[PDB]
């Protein structure tokens, strides 16, 4: 609408957002996490009478 | 994962011996006894 209406204008930002890119770099992003745990127990008894 | 192993050995040995000799007449009596109790246990658990 030519007349101001806050809802219908706000739809613009909903659909298209507020800003556009004037400069940018495009690329790839690699993210890795590796986590390891080991627990080891040994026991050996002898009793003789 | 966890991998769990247990081993267990139990041994018991018992002996009894008795002998008697009398002379007067002459007599003898004797007895022997031997014993063992033994147990083995092995128990294991594995989760993945």
């Amino acid at each position: 609408p030519l007349e101001y209406n806050s809802a219908l204008y706000s739809r613009i930002f909903d659909d298209f957002g507020t800003h556009y890119f004037t400069s940018g770099s495009l690329g790839g992003v690699y993210d890795l996490l590796y986590q390891f745990s080991s627990e080891e127990l040994k026991n050996s008894g002898l009793t003789e009478e | 994962f966890y991998n769990s192993t247990w081993s267990y050995v139990k041994h018991t040995s018992t002996e009894h011996t008795s002998s008697s000799r009398k002379r007067s007449f002459r007599s003898s009596s004797s007895s022997s006894r031997s014993y063992t109790s033994h147990t083995n246990e092995i128990h294991k658990g594995k989760s993945y």
